[PDB]
């Protein structure tokens, strides 16, 4: 549904704002694992938590 | 001659006349809502190793946290399903929760409490009449399924009037051996042994012939609207439920050996369709009984 | 729903030329042709719908055996867009096309003693409407000229009034008259007219529909073919071409 | 480009006989896929709803 | 001799041979798995003061947008539902429903055909014949629970046969009085009250004494395959509902009680293996049928 | 005097003592809840198009990951399942699965053990004695409804005594004609269809008219603690499945037709109140074989 899909990709993205403002929740060292394909730290999380 | 009629049908007591507007049906199906999620909650709560779900669903029913050292009944709530349950049964029962009780707690959960977008079908057989002549003996056994024992000592074969009523939708009969059953008026056809009736079609007559016994086994189905809610099979045990907890122990009433017989005893009743709609928002309530108390014992 | 659509006497014949046999007949059981039964209608009435069955349904029936079987189920298929349970018929008759049954010696298929009165009659011709009529006259001239029975074909026409002025003109084996013919033979096709997805009372008028409501799903499914917008990615032999001649014609 | 033909060729070929040709090469890139349908409400406000 | 039978048993009309198709086997299955987000939605309706769920749910199984002052009845799926589950109870029935319409009304979801993939467990206890000696009287009734009476008036003890087919798995036998049965050309054992029996075992005889008569309660259990969506309490109460709106009034067909008795009747008639295909598909149609109309209901 | 009694309630055999502790009650309460998700599973599974939510709920069940050409068994859960319902049913099956096993596949899911925090409703009539004069034919048929058929050939009216136990809550008793029925050294009332009683109040003395024979149908409910996740549709399926796949066939025991005819007639044997508690257990771990074996059927 799209309620279902707008509902969650807002969701996704103030969780994503949250967790890496102030001191990044998860270290440097998964940023490196996930933006070895060049995507952007925020995004390579994203993508994962998804 | 003789007269045969079943033990369910005799004698309905009145109903109440309380808790049938439009308030009161709101609060029911708000009750059966809430006392769903009290089950749900329960079994997540065993599931994830923490009370916190079950707390969320006891204080939305209960208006107050769990407590260790206070036993879990239920709140307010609970008693009110209970007496608005007692009020149903007969129109001697107290009827005292006030009016600003009911409409608080018809505001817990948003339900439209309409009893008539769903139907149900009730199984019980009404044979409100069977007329047999002399030298016959006639016997009428259960209300699920009607066993008619039917014995001719006279000379000859005899002719057995059957009376289902006006109200069940259909009506299945089955013979021990193949039997004759024909309308008034009408000419016999060869002997089968299943017979499909609708009761609007006036009495049946049966051939019985002399010599050994003819057993009729009797099945109905009748359709009464009832709410998208209902579940036959919690009513049922709600039922049973409150008539060992005494909710039906009123002076001058009629007890019956499930909601299936209660129902359509009022229907058979002289001006019994405006029992019927008070007898489904009874049976609704039971439904919440049912799951409230076996999630908080008592 | 094919064969339906079609709507000048070119694109039919041209259809029965690529179509074999084995489209026309049906394998599934069906149901005996004339029964009276009673069916559901539940958005007009509660009690149940007479009506009778027929082999111009929309929906296979058991067949015959014979010839004429054969020859009606042809005709249902291009009226009704269903044949009838004619098994066992064999490798050879099924893999021809139906304008070759219909037209050509060489299929081994005997027809000559068929009776057009009696299969207009078992076809309900009263029930068929004008496009019908018309298709059926259509099969009825092409195995008038494969027997060498113009003449009776002619006199079956003048014996039935309604069925001479909507006779198609068109000589069997040139191509030129089919070509000028403007004879209007869709059953299916775009509705100018509100459509809606209600049921119809009878069996013939509820099927009509279902292909008449599908038909506007194939016109805009990917499978339908799109001349304006892919004429080049068609192959060249089954391209439309002006100068399109029927083998023999 | 991957079995080494030309269009006139391959002209006359059907979808099951291509499909046959590039399996064998081993390309298995060879199938049309249904997209998910995803039911979608417009909230009624002063309209009625679609 | 005389010889009863179980009323039920007697003489099941054929069932139908078309719609037993993948095909048309993937449009029941569709048509159960929208019927019961019909009656969730409706339910979705009430609890949120909003028609919105339950006009999503119509529009997907009916395809049509409902509109006002215009009966909902199901749209054309409730067309080809009806009228099918009419041509699976008897072969007199007519099958009207065209090819295109069932090919168009599975696709609309996802969801297999299967109808083999679970198994559920039948009651109906199945009393092929009792064969008694003269002076004996033998009456047959019920069939969820069979009460079986008889009585002796001879001189001496007499021997009932007992014949419970072949196609049940088992028969528990309880008595009003302590009885003794055993199989052909076995000696018999002391007076019990309780028998568990295979049917398979053979003909079984029972020792009637001369005086009060002996009622014997028989209950049976047999399974057969059924897909994993059944539910029975949902296909009884679609059997009921088909037979008040007279879908089954057919000409020279045979009428029982419940689903239960008419599956195991046909079971037990000729060629019963590939009858119970048949009646397992209408079972899924009758609960496709029940939940469509209780969401959608007509006074 | 004559003497009848239900044929259900006749000889009671003893019940296993083992699988009994805490942890396999654990065990017993971790099948019911990973069997269910089972069920869940595949109903989720073809609603979609992936067979990830079955294989996700096979593994946990079975601690092996599903494969093709494989029967699908259930794995080690299945078959120590399969081994305590032996072991419950009698004290003559052997008890095989070790406890070590029993305690490694309670970890897998985080339950408590408890059997007895909600209630259940059981129908059958436990007519324990009739009691009747000496020109009088009692017959007793039926577990659920049980009719009972009395004739009186005498020349006077007879008196005939009924009990119904101690444990049931409550017995309606609806007859074929009006009949009168009071307690011990009690007056008679008038003829009434229909009757309401506790079994606890005591035997019951019925008149038995000179003439037609009179029927009584008798209707009870007990109450019995289970587990709150106990589901009586599911269990009945279960106790036939069980039956019928042979795990109840040991020397010196008793059969029934319902899971309801063997609780209620434990309950009334020697150690009533211990032989239920194992019943109950026994009650659940059908419940997790139903809905494992209609998902897994081998």
């Amino acid at each position: 549904t799209s309620g279902s899909i707008i509902n969650h990709a807002n969701n996704l993205n103030k969780v994503i704002n949250h967790v890496f403002a102030d001191k990044p929740l998860i270290s440097e060292t998964m940023l490196k694992i996930l933006t070895i394909d060049g995507t952007t730290g925020k995004d390579g999380y994203r993508n994962w938590l998804d | 001659a003789n007269r045969a009629t079943s033990a369910f049908l005799d004698n309905p007591h009145p109903v109440g006349v309380n808790y049938v507007d439009e308030g009161s049906r709101q609060f029911v199906a708000v009750a059966e809502l809430l006392a769903s999620k009290l089950i749900d909650s329960s079994r997540e709560s065993d599931e994830s190793n923490s009370d916190v779900p079950f707390v969320q669903a006891y204080s939305k029913f209960a208006d107050d946290n769990p407590r260790h050292l206070r036993v879990k009944t239920g709140g307010k709530m609970a008693n009110a399903l209970t007496n608005v349950i007692r009020s149903y049964y007969s129109i001697n029962a107290p009827a005292i929760v006030p009016q600003v009780e009911i409409d608080r707690l018809a505001s817990k959960a948003t339900v439209s409490g309409d009893m008539y977008n769903s139907y149900a079908i009730f199984n019980s057989v009404p044979i409100v009449e069977v007329l047999s002549p002399a030298r016959t003996t006639v016997s009428i056994v259960g209300s699920d399924r009607a066993d008619v024992t039917m014995l001719n000592t006279g000379a000859g074969a005899a002719n057995i009037t059957f009376n289902f009523g006006q109200i069940a939708e259909t009506v299945i009969l089955k013979g021990s051996v193949p039997f004759q059953l024909a309308r008034l008026n009408q000419p016999m056809p060869a002997a089968r042994f299943t017979y499909k009736l609708r009761p609007l079609d006036g009495p049946f007559i049966v051939v019985l012939p002399v010599g050994n016994p003819l057993v009729i086994s009797a099945t109905a189905a009748t359709r009464i609207q009832v709410p998208l809610a209902f579940n036959k099979a919690l009513v049922e045990s709600g039922f049973q439920t409150a008539m060992n907890d005494g909710l039906f122990d009123i002076q001058n009433v009629n007890y019956y050996s499930s909601f299936d017989e209660f129902i359509i005893s009022q229907y058979h009743a002289q001006d019994g369709i405006n029992r019927v709609s008070t007898c489904v928002i009874l049976g609704l309530a039971l439904q919440a009984y049912d799951q409230m108390r076996r999630a908080l014992p008592v | 729903m094919d064969v339906l659509s079609k709507g000048s006497l070119k694109e039919l014949l041209a259809h029965l030329e690529k179509t074999p046999l084995e489209e026309a007949i049906s394998y599934r059981i069906g149901t005996v042709p004339y029964q009276n039964v009673l069916i559901s209608r539940n958005e007009y009435y509660n009690q149940l719908y007479p009506d009778t069955t027929s082999l111009i349904d929309g929906v296979s029936r058991e067949g015959q055996r014979n010839v004429n079987g054969l020859i009606m189920s042809i005709i249902s298929y291009v009226v009704s867009g269903s044949g009838h349970y004619i098994p066992n018929i064999g490798f050879m008759l099924l893999r021809r096309s139906i304008l070759d049954i219909l037209t050509k010696h060489d299929t081994g298929l005997v027809t000559n003693n068929l009776n057009y009165g009696i299969i207009a009659r078992n076809l309900t011709v009263s029930k068929m409407n004008c496009e019908q009529r018309k298709r059926m006259l259509i099969c009825f001239k092409l195995l008038a000229y494969k027997d060498g029975n113009q003449n009776d074909y002619e006199i079956y026409l003048n014996q039935n009034i309604p069925l001479k002025q909507i006779a198609p003109n068109f000589i069997p084996g040139d191509m030129r008259t089919v070509i000028h013919n403007q004879d209007q033979l869709a059953i299916v096709g775009i509705p100018a007219y509100r459509l809606t997805q209600s049921t119809e009372l009878s069996i013939r008028d509820d099927n009509a529909k279902s292909y008449k409501l599908g038909y506007v799903d194939w016109y805009n499914s990917n499978s339908f073919l799109r001349e304006r917008s892919e004429f080049n990615l068609i192959r060249l032999k089954d391209r439309d071409t002006k100068y399109g001649k029927l083998n023999g014609w | 480009f991957l079995t080494n033909t030309t269009y006139d060729i391959v002209n006359n070929d059907t979808i099951d006989v291509l499909k046959m040709k590039l399996r064998n090469q081993g390309w298995p890139f060879v199938e049309r896929y249904n997209a998910v349908e995803i039911d979608m409400s417009v909230e009624p406000l002063r309209s009625p709803g679609q």
